[PDB]
């Protein structure tokens, strides 16, 4: 597999035309303030097609 | 004043646009730094990079979504510093491909 | 029911709410798939099934 190729898999509102955005906080799904929980109500959004 | 910084954090996490009118040339870069204190006087994943009170000069900033668009004029006034309202037209200067967000900005001074 | 003989219990004529599902830590584990959670409360059926 190669992983070294990524996607956002969600993100707290859609992009504006030609925005730009690396950043690679946790997206808080559900009551958790994240703080390096994951995998449920919070979830790291670079995923890969691998 | 040296020039601005625009951005949303200003310092770390994120890119955030910085503008320094360097004397001779205009420097602009994207990434953080925390550089504010004090160069008016004597006495990072970097993704883009580009070069270029009897005086009033004014100017317009705007982010179109996509780029950075900027517009400016040079004007004489009398001593009286508080806007004289004989009519002026800015012009443009440049309009950066830089694709950043934007919701806040600073001064340079 | 044992898994190799599961049940399709009948769920109809009544309106869902999954927000009061995904908000909760009530069960031992809990996903969603194909759509946001906050996608779930628009979506309609002709049935729907446990
Ligand atoms: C930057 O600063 C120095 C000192 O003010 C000046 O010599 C130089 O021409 C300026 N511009 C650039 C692009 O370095
Ligand atoms: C550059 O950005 C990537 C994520 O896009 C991050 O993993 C990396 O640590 C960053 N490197 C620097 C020097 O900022």
């Amino acid at each position: 597999g190669n992983y070294n190729y990524l996607y956002r898999l969600f993100r707290k509102s859609n992009l504006k035309p030609f925005e730009r955005d690396i950043s690679t906080e946790i997206y808080q799904a559900g009551s958790t303030p994240c703080n390096g929980v994951k995998g449920f109500n919070c979830y790291f959004p670079l995923q890969s097609y691998g | 004043i040296r020039g601005w910084i625009f951005g949303t954090t200003l310092d770390s996490k994120t890119q955030s646009l910085l503008i320094v009118n360097n004397a001779t040339n205009v420097v602009i870069k994207v990434c953080e730094f925390q550089f504010c204190n004090d160069p008016f006087l004597g006495v990072n994943n970097c993704t883009f990079e580009y070069v270029s009170f009897k005086n009033l000069r004014e100017f317009v900033f705007k982010n179109i979504d996509g780029y950075f668009k900027i517009y400016s004029k040079h004007t004489p006034i009398n001593l009286v510093r508080g806007l004289p309202q004989g009519f002026s037209a800015l012009e443009p200067l440049v309009d950066l491909p830089i694709g950043i967000n934007i919701t806040r900005f600073q001064t340079l001074l | 029911a044992s898994v190799y003989a599961w049940n399709r219990k009948r769920i109809s004529n009544c309106v869902a709410d999954y927000s009061v599902l995904y908000n909760s830590a009530s069960f031992s584990t809990f996903k969603c798939y194909g759509v946001s959670p906050t996608k779930l409360n628009d979506l309609c059926f002709t049935n729907v099934y446990a």
